[PDB]
RNA sequence: UUGGCACCUCGAUGUCGGCUCAUCGCAUCCUGGGGCUGUAGUCGGUCCCAAGGGUUGGGCUGUUCGCCCAUUAAAGCGGUACGCGAGCUGGGUUCAGAACGUCGUGAGACAGUUCGGUCCCUAUCCGUCGUGGGCGUAGGAAAUUUGAGAGGAGCUGUCCUUAGUACGAGAGGACCGGGAUGGACAUACCUCUGGUGUACCAGUUGUCGUGCCAACGGCAUAGCUGGGUAGCUAUGUGUGGACGGGAUAAGUGCUGAAAGCAUCUAAGCAUGAAGCCCCCCUCAAGAUGAGAUUUCCCAACUUCGGUUAUAAGAUCCCUCAAAGAUGAUGAGGUUAAUAGGUUCGAGGUGGAAGCAUGGUGACAUGUGGAGCUGACGAAUACUAAUCGAUCGAAGACUUAAU
RNA sequence: UCCUAAGGUAGCGAAAUUCCUUGUCGGGUAAGUUCCGACCCGCACGAAAGGCGUAACGAUUUGGGCACUGUCUCAACGAGAGACUCGGUGAAAUCAUAGUACCUGUGAAGAUGCAGGUUACCCGCGACAGGACGGAAAGACCCCGUGGAGCUUUACUGUAGCC
RNA sequence: UGAGUAGCGAAAGACGGGUGAGAAUCCCGUCCACCGAUUGACUAAGGUUUCCAGAGGAAGGCUCGUCCGCUCUGGGUUAGUCGGGUCCUAAGCUGAGGCCGACAGGCGUAGGCGAUGGAUAACAGGUUGAUAUUCCUGUACCACCUAUAUCGAUGGGGGGACGCAGUAGGAUAGGCGAAGCGUGCGAUUGGAUUGCACGUCUAAGCAGUAAGGAUCCGGUACGCUGAGCUGUGAUGGGGAGAAGACAUUGUGUCUUCGAGUCGUUGAUUUCACACUGCCGAGAAAAGCCUCUAGGGUGCCCGUACCGCAAACCGACACAGGUAGUCAAGAUGAGAAUUCUAAGGUGAGCGAGCGAACUCUCGUUAAGGAACUCGGCAAAAUGACCCCGUAACUUCGGGAGAAGGGGUGCUCUUUAGGGUCCCAGAAGAGCCGCAGUGAAUAGGCCCAAGCGACUGUUUAUCAAAAACACAGGUCUCUGCUAAACCGUAAGGUGAUGUAUAGGGGCUGACGCCUGCCCAGU
RNA sequence: CUACCCUUGGUCAGGUUGAAGUUCAGGUAACACUGAAUGGAGGACCGAACCGACUUACGUUGAAAAGUGAGCGGAUGAACU
RNA sequence: ACCGAUAGUGAACCAGUACCGUGAGGGAAAGGUGAAAAGCACCCCGGAAGGGGAGUGAAAUAGAACCUGAAACCGUGUGCU
RNA sequence: UAAGUUAUUAAGGGCGCACGGUGGAUGCCUUGGCACUAGAAGCCGAUGAAGGACGUUACUAACGACGAUAUGCUUUGGG
């Protein structure tokens, strides 16, 4: 593991695939701080696959995204999201703290693609 | 187990000595003019500019 | 211990024995120090000092007791509501059922036996194990320390040599020394041997999906199985209980009288234990008796006679781990490497996708120890630790000295 | 020889019965108060509240083996829920007033509160369970009450019914 | 007070866009996840307005709430054929006269009430926010009424009319794979003989059909009824994968128009108490038939909704209980196991951190029960096909004894079977640590005690060596039987008759059952 | 609710064993004995629904005034409803 | 020389009723503005609730959670410690 | 430099007072009860009782009154 999130290993991996797909689709999403610190390390490793651009990279990236339409989320990668960071190395996202939320007092952040 | 004996309102008021909350730890945003939480965005009309 | 009384408790004090976890006494089992011996030596007996540490694993039984097997330096005896059920078990016994022997005409009882059978609790206050915050320690701070006191440890074997010597007709066989390697116990650690390793690698069964072949994904305990990095660990790897100083117990004495002699004692002077106080390891100035050393900061406004904020410094807030319930304590905050990513390695797995060739086909071979990779080492600001705000001194009075 | 109604037979026997008792002997075990086979010394077996034996059956009781194992030598790691921190909501049993220490005593004879000493700056949080004769239940045990109630009998007095 | 302490009731959610004073919690959407012999569909009890639309947010909801099974305001249940009455009667209750009885009243005949059973005329499709064999469209059926030889009972007879178990068969529903239509022909290497998805349609009315059987009346003697299924039409009708045309995302939607429906393979748990067998010998009354004596009309109750559940019984939006019908694909014995379809669902507190301790789960060096009352608990065996298999025995068994071997895929040859489907031999080869590669499904043996066996019991500490048991034995009982309830009438015994009934003991089977009648 | 009884309805995937009897053969004066097919009995065997409650862990201001998880017994009958 | 809303009927209130039980049956608790509703027109904060005014009133700590309004209990400020 | 003495701090607590909240005692009041005295009266019903179900108003949820002539009608006295 890296950090658990109250989910079991299976529910956690599914939630991270969900979050990374949503982030690359919309490009800025409002979530909880502890999950924004975990999607940070899963989306940035997908844009590296998108910057390599092989066929083995499409297939090793297809096993972490979901199959949603927009293009597909795998075609938006390898296209626009990978074309704009062609000289930037690292730091493809940025997290912004918004404050606590009603009902939980859970620090809600916004995460987006820099 | 059960309390052997009633609790005075001296013992109770002593034990609630450290039961409190603290001031939210806030600054003043130099665009909104209003108050905000440090390292968070301006909840008023504004941004972070960090 | 078996009793005797009937003083506390019947608006309720759970009964064995064992497990787990100890603490205390000495009337000492082992180890240490000695006097006497019907003590030749190696072994013994019996008394005196001594509680520092140590004091086994099984068979039978509910067993406490006891007997036996194999060891051991030794397998001590007692107290703590026969320690201990807000810690555990519940075999036994004191529930209801039902059967045997015996007693009763009987319902039923035991001088007994046999099969079975719901053991409750979110700890207030004292007590104990850890951790913080307030104030104090006559200015405010950063580090380094003394140690009054307190805790820990304290065990022992077996071989080789001095020496087959001393002793004894022989059989046998040493003290006092000197070396070596163990048992149990404690503590630190993860290079090695192993364990785990649910965000590492791969192989493979059923079924559903990405439109189809190839390639992948979900679910079936992590579907299962063969390995496995960092971290946490023992059975693994290191170390320890060494050497010594002072005063003594029992004992042994030297000079010496009371008592012309004798006599360790009355004066004086020695020697003598695993035990006592040091030496060894940890804590410790709330040690209100509040210690010490080095360093840093030290003007403006008042008549307040005092105030102010700011200085040295520290927090709020944020990125974290060598740390951790939380905090606290440590590494950092742009005058930057703290984390994430990204590039490069270590270790792990075991030779990928795609294509090409050889096969009817399952498959095999080549490029390429390839390609994937959580925690481990290095570097780079790309992203995020922005802006900013709070707390924090002007040093009282006597006396001696200069 | 004494007695009575006649005085235990076949089978079994230290037994679901045997006190003395872990009876004595053998087997299994390195070691077997349990177990199996014997003996008979039957406190206190016994022929339809049957004696003796039996293939199959049993969530029955009991002894011994092989395999497999954290049961254990002796513990170690990992996953999730609670516990722990933060936001919402929020009880209970209990309670004479409490600023609620330890030792040696003392006392209705086992003291947090008394005597004499020793120790202890004020306020919290996680955790343990020795004590408050901890909490629940006006002791089921024992005894008592000219208490109750169920059952028995050749206890007393009656009755349904039958002759 | 305990104390902001215990708890917040089994479980997967994530983001986007709205609305709003306020959103983890409400609405819409995409991805993911769960059940699928059930969390899906339909109904009997039972609740009794909880169902729908428009508004609301004081209290209820274990948090929130802009939401609701909650508050307010308006609505929603349609029958000649469905279930009940105007038809029948079990068990039982009631009972004119009647019998018995201090009273009250108990029992009982004719008669009556009474289902869980018997009889009894309707089916497809469409429609709304809320009904649906009920309304509407189409096509039917039954009873009675009016127009343009028959009736035969309150009576006789037949039928109605029945148990349990076993296979063999006919047909069908449903299931699947090709062809025939209607849309698609692309992601990332590849292909285009490629990927999906649909196939019909009722009752009634006509044909023919496996199979199977001497009161005119009944009884005595001396080609007939019925019968699943198929088929022509009903049906130029209806429906539908979808296709082309119209205005405000015409989101969407009204609207007319027009399309395929074919043959085959296995096969019900549905369709006959039919046929065969057996002992335990398997309702009654009416409808119905039978013989004699003689162009209209069509009523009352229920109907909404939940119904394995947040709406019923449990005080609760409570892990429990609750009768019946339906029953998909891969795999298979299968209504088992794992994954899914139709359809539903994400469970009314979360976010962190990843301490001790408790609970549930996985692994473990060397040994192996040493633990302990006690191998408790867990692990081990487990599927199918082959060999093989002991003492004992009541000759059935023990026995799945015990103990061993095999199991994947590919390709070759190769007698089967059903009518595309099912079952095999052998040989050659490939791979890995592993071949019922997951889920699931016996540990076994050697001796003793008890009870013969299956069965039953202290609803909530006992499930057994206890109760029952088939069999044994004794005994009362000659029929208004004894015995039992009432202690009367009236009943059970029993519509039975000693090979029968009540009571006591013992408890399959085998060998046996000693002596004593003092005494009660 | 619970215990017996009465009446009248309902449910019990599957798979496996193979009693009586019958029938062919053979053997006898015969009965009647051995073999092979056929048949499909049973408080029969394995095992889901269904009905139970043997062992253990959990819980014990329980989810609940008797439950849950994992295993366990019967499952054509003296069944269950 | 009876009670005066814990009293007096169980019931001064729309009580033998909420309810609770299968049933027979059991059984509460709830009084008071003012002399007259004259029961707060209007302005302001708020989504509403609720206030603060200004008016009615002799009185609004008389505003329908309505006479008086106490004790336990819960708070805010402060004098000495 | 040295020796000695002494004080402010109050995180929070104790006491005294001032002002609020809660809750509904007490005081005073009574729509209604209790116990009795003197005088009527001491039965209703098959001509259908006591007791109830369902309805009735312009609305009507409920209580009183009433009954398809229904929130009531005629007639003879009071007012």
């Amino acid at each position: 593991g890296y950090r658990k999130l109250g989910r079991t290993s299976d529910q956690r991996k599914a939630m991270l695939r969900d979050l990374a797909t949503s982030l690359i689709i919309s490009e800025r999403i409002e979530t909880t701080e502890a999950r924004a610190k975990e999607v940070r390390s899963v989306v940035e490793k997908l844009i590296t696959l998108g910057k390599k651009g092989d066929l083995a990279s499409r297939r090793n990236a297809a096993k972490t995204l979901r199959n949603v339409e927009i293009q597909t989320a795998l075609q938006k990668l390898f296209g626009e999201i990978a074309e704009r960071y062609t000289e930037r190395q690292g730091g493809y996202t940025r997290i912004l703290k918004q404050g606590p939320r009603r009902g939980d007092g859970a620090e809600s952040v916004i995460i987006e693609l820099v | 187990a059960v309390p052997k004996r009633r609790t005075s309102k001296t013992r109770k008021n002593k034990r609630r000595t450290h039961f409190k909350i603290s001031v939210p730890g806030m600054t003043e945003c130099p665009n909104c003019g209003e108050y905000k939480l440090s390292h968070r965005v301006c909840k008023n009309c504004g941004s972070y500019n960090g």
